[PDB]
């Protein structure tokens, strides 16, 4: 993202990743929260 | 408003792409202003077009009115935002706090303050010697570039500094005759 | 950021009352009159001569009343004590020296008045 | 308050109206912004001619040209001296030829070799300290006291005939 | 500036301390610790006379150790940036003046010390002269500077000066 | 637009890049906020 | 919404830094009587 | 060149004096003390300035004085300045009556 808005980018893929952002770092501190579909690495499993 | 359209003349050709720009010449005529009329006549796509707009309506630099027919009238206060933003980061980037010539050890690649090879300053040898290894330490060089990236942009902001400046004089001009 | 040009101190200097070069040598000695008595105790430290050493070999006055006096001379002055002890060790001979010693007394009183002090303080010093 | 603008840190004189400008040896321009950018940065380097500054010499003046600047400190520092009235001398054209060395020296002071120039000030300033350079020290200070005392008498009566012109009205 | 200054300090003592003569063992445990043996925070520990009182010993749960809190006046030196000193010289070289006050180390940059007084390596004593040795400042030489910033560091202070300021030199 | 259309136009060669116009573009932080123009003012009083 | 929050009276999506910057200017004082202790 | 220098010196102390923004009444010793003080002129060179700007406007033959109509009425306002007193008045005002929006900081000898 550091270089997409580095440049000047559509100002539309800014949303979808800023989304992804806030989903990211909100992941990593509690995941129990309804709806936000969880995020998963191996066999299933959620994160902790 | 013949002045900011003038000045807008500039701010197009000085900072706003083609893409941009096309669309900024279109909004020079302030007495009517469709959405489907702009779309057909620039014949740009209308999801990039509605990107543009969208754009432009951040820099509130249009005004859309409810006519459903839509105007585009001037709202931007960026130009001296902007030169302001420039004034800043031209005073604090910039500025260097001292000369900080830290001895550092070309060996290890450690960094010194004058004071750190102080009391390593070796009474024997008339020079100063780095902490661990007894190798002669350098000048800061690499180590704590806070002048080294200073220096690169104090030259590089002192020009953007003279034409942002000229800009300003011109903004000036423009501000003061409105009141 | 913490300078005496501009007279910054820690609030912890407000008792914090000072001395010059010839009180420190006076009870230097009594320390070591301390050393003479009282036995069965090793030896000195080292920064116990060090300072001894420097500040005995460099004196600003003779003896006791003769800064005895000098206390009494600055005691009827609108000073701040900082002010005495910066000059009783400093020894200056012209005016504006002194204001060139001193980032902050030019403008309280005129030139001579110090200078005449610098006059009182080089006619007590007894030169040899 | 609206010159072509500071030098080095542009940005005082062409916002704020509200400064002065400072001089060095060779004589230039520095505001205080440059005074303290520049202090900061080598304390007594010239921003452009890079003349050897002594002692950090500035002085901090209101005016926009700076041979002006030079003139008014190199003419007071040279009329603390050569201070020979009318009075002190026998003619009237002694003295106007005293006024036009006094001229001469300030112009030799401006550009001229020092070196002849403070010959004569060393045989000039020392004939003349002797007698009449202090004397004239007294003169003018006695005159500087007379003239703030005259004013302060104009202002008393002044304030004096407001308040008998008040008093009278609503008396 | 040497300051006559009040503070405090607590000692552990072991148990095999106690019984007769259990106070003054205090005392003897207070000067070496805190004496001799100088901080950063409120500067140089020379000299302590009295001791004013000494509080309750509390004993701490198990370890054994019990601490008793003491208030003492002790003479301080703590120097600032700014101030004016006269110093000895301990080193010459050509990057600049060495000078000591007292315990505390001080620097002289070259830059800092007047152009009259040249750096002489050529002389077996390296040392700081004018062109006509009107003076020569070399090794154990007794110097007035000007403090223009301050060090402590565990328990060793320094200092940095320069000659440029005026009524410099030798004292 | 790469295939949709192109347009052929007049936008002069007085066009002036300047330096690291994109970088200072990405830093209007305040954006829509406003007091923005009051801030402005006080900076260069 | 989720992770988004609108704002209608005009149904705009509140973004982190308009918020910030509100925030960034409530004195110390009704931010204390509204519990939050400034220090 | 020394003429010049009167007349940038006289310029420029009331352009300094004229900066003051209140209404100020003096009377013109009052004026010619604090000239004679902060900026060093005396009384008779004061007096003289008329005839110089005269003999010197004169000697450079110079064509179209419409262009120094302001000089001359500054150089004519230094004589009365050092001639008149006790009967006249010089008063300062930083602002008239119709002159809203608008630096008209004028000099009534
Ligand atoms: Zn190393
Ligand atoms: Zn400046």
């Amino acid at each position: 993202l550091r270089r997409n808005e580095q440049n000047g980018a559509a100002a539309h893929v800014i949303a979808e990743d800023v989304k992804l952002l806030q989903f990211h770092v909100a992941t990593m501190v509690d995941n129990e929260l309804p709806g936000l579909p969880r995020a998963m690495q191996k066999s299933g499993r959620p994160l902790k | 408003p013949a002045a900011l359209k003038r000045l807008a003349k500039y701010v197009i050709r000085g900072f706003y792409g083609i893409e941009h720009a096309l669309a900024l010449d279109i909004l020079i005529r302030n007495s009517c202003v469709k959405e489907e009329d702009m779309l057909e006549l620039l014949k740009f796509d209308r999801k990039q077009l509605r990107s543009v707009l969208n754009n432009l309506k951040g820099d509130k630099f249009i005004k859309c009115r409810m006519r459903y027919f839509i105007n585009y009238r001037t709202l931007v206060n960026v130009v001296k935002y902007k030169l302001d933003h420039m004034r800043r980061r031209i005073e604090t980037d910039e500025r260097d706090s001292t000369n900080r010539a830290s001895f550092k050890c070309p060996v290890c690649s450690s960094t010194f303050t004058d004071l750190e090879a102080n009391q390593l300053f070796d009474p024997m040898t008339g020079t100063f010697r780095c902490t661990f290894c007894h190798t002669e330490v350098e000048e800061d060089e690499s180590a704590m570039p806070k002048k080294d990236a200073r220096t690169l942009l104090a030259r590089f902001n002192e020009q953007i500094e003279p034409i942002y400046a000229l800009l300003r004089e011109t903004e000036d001009v423009n501000l003061a005759y409105e009141i | 950021e913490e300078d005496a040009s501009q007279l910054i101190f820690p609030k912890e200097f407000e008792t914090a009352e000072t001395l010059l070069n010839s009180e420190v040598h006076m009870l230097l000695e009594h320390r070591k009159q301390q050393n003479e008595s009282a036995e069965d105790e090793q030896e000195l430290s080292e920064v116990f001569m060090k300072t001894l050493n420097y500040t005995a070999r460099f004196s600003r006055f003779k003896n006791r009343e003769t800064i005895a006096s000098v206390r009494s001379l600055l005691l009827q002055k609108k000073l701040h004590k900082f002010e005495l002890a910066c000059l009783a060790n400093l020894c200056p001979e012209t005016a504006e020296e002194s204001k060139a010693l001193i980032p902050s007394l030019e403008g309280r009183f005129e030139d001579e008045e110090l200078q005449q002090i610098l006059d009182d303080i080089q006619t007590k010093r007894s030169f040899q | 308050m609206d010159d072509q603008g500071c030098p080095r840190c542009k940005t005082t004189k062409y916002r704020n109206p509200s400064l002065k400008l400072m001089v060095n040896v060779c004589g230039h321009t520095l505001c205080e912004s440059c005074v303290d950018l520049l202090f900061v940065r080598g304390a007594g380097n010239c921003p452009e001619c890079g003349t050897p500054l002594r002692k950090s010499n500035f002085r901090v003046q209101l005016f926009e040209d700076p041979t002006v600047d030079k003139e008014v400190e190199i003419r007071k520092k040279v009329l603390k001296i050569y201070n020979k009235r009318e009075e002190d001398f026998p003619s009237l054209r002694e003295y106007n030829d005293f006024l036009e060395e006094v001229e001469e020296i300030v112009f030799n002071l401006t550009n001229n070799v020092d070196l002849d120039n403070t010959k004569k000030k060393m045989e000039i300033y020392q004939k003349e300290n002797k007698d009449v350079i202090q004397k004239n020290k007294l003169k003018l200070t006695r005159e500087q006291e007379e003239l703030e005392e005259a004013l302060e008498v104009e202002r008393q009566e002044n304030e004096q005939r407001r308040l008998f012109i008040q008093k009278e009205e609503q008396l | 500036m040497f300051y006559h200054i009040s503070l405090e300090h607590e000692i552990l003592l072991h148990p095999r301390y106690f019984g007769p003569n259990l106070l003054n063992t205090v005392k003897q445990k207070l000067f070496t610790e805190v004496e001799g043996t100088c901080t950063g925070k409120y500067g140089f520990v020379i000299a302590v006379t009295t001791i004013d009182n000494i509080g309750a010993g509390v004993i701490q749960p198990g370890r054994g150790f019990v601490l008793y809190p003491v208030k003492y006046k002790a003479i301080v030196f703590r120097p600032f940036k700014g101030e004016v000193v006269d110093a000895v010289v301990t080193q010459v070289n050509k990057v600049g003046l060495f000078t000591e006050i007292g315990p505390m180390s001080c620097f002289i940059s070259r830059h800092s010390i007047p152009s009259e007084m040249e750096f002489d390596p050529n002389s077996n004593p390296p040392c700081y002269k004018t062109m006509d040795e009107d003076i020569v400042i070399q090794q154990d030489d007794e110097i007035r500077l000007k403090i223009v910033g301050t060090r402590v560091d565990k328990n060793d202070i320094f200092a940095i000066g320069s000659l440029m300021d005026d009524y410099l030199g030798l004292v | 637009p790469d295939k949709k259309k192109i347009l052929f136009f007049n936008d002069k060669s007085c066009q002036f890049s300047v330096d690291e116009e994109f970088q200072k573009l990405w830093r209007s932080v305040t954006v829509d906020s406003m007091d923005e123009e009051k801030i402005e003012e006080y900076l260069k009083r | 919404s989720g992770l988004e929050l609108y704002a209608e009276w005009k149904k705009i999506l509140l973004s982190p830094e308009r918020v910030h910057e509100i925030f960034k200017r409530i004195s110390d004082e009704e931010c204390f009587v509204l519990g939050m202790e400034p220090r | 060149e020394h003429f010049l220098g009167f007349l940038r010196r006289l310029l420029e102390y009331v352009k300094w004096r004229l900066r003051v923004q209140h209404v100020v009444q003096e009377s013109p010793p009052a004026f010619l003390s604090g000239l004679a003080q902060r900026v060093c002129i005396q009384r008779k060179p004061l007096r003289f300035c008329a005839e110089r700007l005269r003999s010197l406007l004169h000697t450079l033959e110079i064509t179209d004085l419409a262009d120094f109509s302001p000089l001359t009425l500054l150089a004519n306002f230094a004589t009365l300045v050092s001639t008149y007193a006790k009967g006249f008045t010089i008063i300062i005002e930083p602002f008239d009556d119709r002159t809203p929006t608008i630096a008209n900081p004028i000099l009534h000898f």
